[PDB]
RNA sequence: GAAUUUGGACAAACUUGGUCAUUUAGAGGAACUAAAAGUAGGUUUCCGUAGGUGAACCUGCGGAAGGAUCAUUA
RNA sequence: GGAUAGUGGCCUACCAUGGUUUCAACGGGUAACGGGGAAUAAGGGUUCGAUUCCGGAGAGGGAGCCUGAGAAACGGCUACCACAUCCAAGGAAGGCAGCAGGCGCGCAAAUUACCCAAUCCUAAUUCAGGGAGGUAGUGACAAUAAAUAACGAUACAGGGUCUUGUAAUUGGAAUGAGUACAAUGUAAAUACCUUAACGAGGAACAAUUGGAGGGCAAGUCUGGUGCCAGCAGCCGCGGUAAUUCCAGCUCCAAUAGCGUAUAUUAAAGUUGUUGCAGUUAAAAAGCUCGUAGUUGAACUUUGGGCCCGGUU
């Protein structure tokens, strides 16, 4: 008799599911972005479609409608603290025109591969997961954190992680020992 | 027989973008995905 | 024009035609008959369990054929006997006689798919194993 | 005759233009085995 | 103030005969199934009704085309 | 009038003959507890709601009753019906649709564990009790996040002096799945968070489930078995209503998930109010009258001028 736990799947699958221009727009999307699978496309589709239904019903009200202005004003702020929507495209026709690689632009994966550190987006992947990025003070070990704007100055490394100094890894530990007891005496 | 493992997961879609369209490997002209003795 | 009532005081008539006329579908009038829970071979469930009572050389033609068998079963729940379209060959030596089969539909949410002529059920199991399993050499049937 | 009635269904749509794979020795038979 | 007692309302249940509901035997019948393997004919098509008949079918009355408008006068 | 806590045919004595119904009474069925709600996304609808909240009813089936503010109470009593336990054979004692757990029925569902530490409840009451509740065990019901690899150097191959690929070539990096001092955690523990030490070179620490004429994305692959009054003659070829008879290779999709069965929803404008159809494809009563029902012509204060002040 506790109160319930709500729960809600993030992600719907196409409704036809072997089409060629999809499937290669889909493959290019996670061969450029390093992605699983195309649950993360489909989670993004999901969001995006969430956030254009709301824009089209905002968008049907009579203007200086009291609500529309409230959850337009909201939704415009929060896909630019996000920092999808760009600054100069405030509006709601223009959150009508998002993408999903617009989405997948401002993942923390893609944007620590694109501020140098990382080389490749399958090293960076493989860079976050390992724990070795950290926003601000915290480390991050999932691909897609969202960053926002003001945080965009704050992805380094950790405090931890032999890349940011602090205590060289195992292996190199391993080899330093192994040289040590051999090639030392 | 035994071979090579294939990569697994996320690779694996990497191979295939790598297999499919930077320096495309084998074309007919077409694109054919599954050729035989050519 | 158009046939129906269209008056704005005109919905009792609009109803009562309506649940006439739907009397007339297939769905309704299988699911309020109650026509799964009396008369279908299982209970309206999806599947069930039985006992393999025969099995009959049954093949495709005359002596340059196809192994594809099927064999006659009786449930426990109803007592009813239907038969079942058992998987791929090799899978005839392990279905006995009496060995708690259990079944379930062909895919015609209800009617016989394929080329064999008046079967609906694939045995599903067989000794509470498993026929995939069994097949693939994976686990064996239990003795008696 | 599942072959004949493939082959047979094969060649209408050559006649009403639509693309056809090109036959071989795979056309009649089990391609997955079943249970 | 207990054991016990009269009458009343409440009323489980029991016996008799009747009503209804579901299921299992039971002669006989009509239908059908894969049954590989049993005993040339006429050809308008129907509808309603009535009689006859191993099988459709045959005949009587009324209706329909869901049947192939030539030619000539004016 | 009686009865009740109280209105009341609730019951009794008397007297009237009334009350409901095609706007569907009454009777039957319901694999029917009702609602808040759930699934399905152009809407309107369709299907589901035993089940975390609210209300009702029941404690094996009926009936009756005591105590009490409150019960027709069943972890209270009494009787009957049906089950069923113990024996010294005289008698006694029952009620898990509370929590665990057993049989049974089935396609179909977990521990005879720990604790009142939290949330609250009861009592004479800060203290006791609570299978209410919480915690752990089983648990791929369903839901969330994302490991199974990354960076070079060599030798060639390209677009061609900068950019990618191949290989029984080679090099060092990095980390958690785990093994665990410790400490956090907790009523006490298990686990998560943190961490001393150990922990990767491929048959390691190896990902599966489905499918490939078309539907629908993916083969002008390979081998074996069986038959032929067809050619050859012991090599073989071709065909094989073998609905491929059996295996392997290659390829595609989804991916810690994938397949199958049943039901339902969408596509479905095959229920059509929105929104079907009726000459010939399913379907206009043989025709007319006619009650309910549905629907029903036009007309009745319009126009003009006055000011003020609201919103862009």
């Amino acid at each position: 008799p506790r109160a319930p736990r709500t729960y809600s799947k993030t992600y719907s699958t196409p409704k036809r599911p072997y089409e060629s221009s999809r499937l290669d727009a889909e493959l290019k999307l996670a061969g450029e972005f390093g992605l699983k699978n195309k649950k993360e496309i489909y989670r993004i589709s999901f969001q995006l479609s969430k956030i254009r239904r709301a824009a089209r019903d905002l968008l049907t009200r009579d203007e200086k409608d009291p609500k529309r202005l409230f959850e337009g004003n909201a939704l415009i702020r929060r896909l630019v603290r996000v920092g999808v929507l760009s600054e100069d495209k405030k509006k709601l026709d223009y959150v009508l025109a998002l993408k999903v690689e617009d989405f997948l632009e401002r993942r923390l994966q893609t944007q620590v591969y694109k501020l140098g550190l990382a080389k490749s987006v399958h090293h960076a992947r493989v860079l976050i997961t390992q724990r070795h990025i950290a926003v601000g003070k915290q480390i991050v070990n999932i691909p897609s954190f969202m960053v926002r704007l003001d945080s965009e100055k704050h992805i380094d490394f950790a405090p931890t992680s032999p890349f940011g100094g602090a205590r060289p890894g195992r292996v190199a530990r391993r080899n330093a020992a192994r040289k040590a007891e051999a090639s030392g005496e | 027989t035994e071979k090579p493992k294939k990569p697994k997961g996320r690779a694996y879609k990497r191979l295939l973008y790598t297999r499919r369209f930077v320096n495309v490997t084998l074309v007919n002209g077409k694109r054919r995905m599954n050729p035989g003795p050519s | 024009g158009k046939g129906k009532p269209r008056g704005l005081n005109s919905a009792r008539k609009l109803r009562v035609h309506r649940r006439n006329n739907r009397w007339a579908e297939n769905n309704y009038k299988k699911r309020l008959l109650g026509t799964a829970f009396k008369s279908s071979p299982f209970g309206g469930s999806s599947h069930a369990k039985g006992i393999v009572l025969e099995k009959l050389g049954i093949e495709s033609k005359q002596p340059n054929s196809a192994i594809r068998k099927c064999v006659r079963v009786q449930l426990i729940k109803n007592g009813k006997k239907v038969t079942a379209f058992v998987p791929n060959d090799g899978c005839l030596n392990f279905v006995d006689e009496n060995d708690e089969v259990l079944l379930a539909g062909f895919g015609r949410k209800g009617k016989a798919k394929g080329d064999i002529p008046g079967v609906r059920f694939k045995v599903v199991k067989v000794s509470g194993v498993s026929l995939l399993a069994l097949w693939k050499e994976k686990k064996e049937k239990p003795r008696s | 005759s599942a072959k004949s009635f493939i082959l047979r269904k094969k060649e209408l749509m050559k006649r009403r233009g639509r693309k056809v794979a090109k036959d071989s020795k795979f056309t009649g038979r089990k391609r997955r085995h079943r249970f």
